DNA sequence: ACGTCCGCCCGTTGTTTCTGTTCTT
DNA sequence: AAGAACAGAAACAACGGGCGGAACTATGCCGGACGT
RNA sequence: UUUGGCAUAGUUCC
């Protein structure tokens, strides 16, 4: 172990990637979000190209 | 610790040369409108001063 | 640096701590000088 | 349970150079 | 007809300071290791 | 009935 690595939501190692609607809903969460966005210390942050 | 500094702040770089570090990137993501919220995801950015 | 002109330096311990003093009072008074060592305190943050 | 060490403009000043004067041979 | 030391003025190069006005939100951070 | 600061980002108006 060498260390913890954000992850993007709605990315392949997220836990909400491949989820339908119904599950979203079931865990609190938008089915209209579009993601791709980091959470960190609560925040949600975006990076500019 | 670096991940999660870098993301937070903005300052691309390690936090002992947060000079040189270019600020700007890493945005807390707008939340006003759902318009608002897509055209942040999609955003790029020009460093000139 | 009083210590050291008391009780006896190498003749170089000296002159590296009155240029030492000299940097600490020259950034001071003003901390721009062109060239300088443009001292910190902590998380690299100059000085005012 | 504390205490020690570790991006553009243009006014100044310098450097270097190029001639003029006067004395001597 | 020749040579040297000194001095006044100028061309180019390097250096430094200068760059709008107000106002309103938000978020991260303010040093690190050690054991006698 | 008492008063933290530094930095960065976004926005309003000429």
């Amino acid at each position: 172990f060498i260390g913890k690595i954000p992850i993007m939501l709605r990315s392949t190692y997220c836990l909400l990637n491949g989820l339908t609607d119904r599950d979203l809903c079931e865990l609190n969460e938008c089915p209209l979000d579009p993601g791709g966005y980091f959470i960190i210390n609560g925040s949600e942050k975006v990076l500019i190209a | 610790d670096g991940l999660k500094y870098s993301l937070a702040t903005g300052n691309w770089g390690d936090q002992k040369k947060a000079h040189q570090a270019r600020a700007g990137v890493s945005q807390v993501l707008n939340r006003l409108t759902f318009a608002s919220t897509l055209s942040h995801l999609r955003r790029l950015n020009s460093p000139i001063g | 640096l009083r210590r050291n002109e008391q009780n006896g330096a190498a003749a170089h311990v000296i002159a590296e701590d009155v240029k030492l003093l000299q940097f600490h009072v020259a950034t001071m008074v003003d901390n721009e000088l062109p060239g300088l060592p443009r001292a910190m305190q902590k998380s690299g943050r100059p000085l005012k």
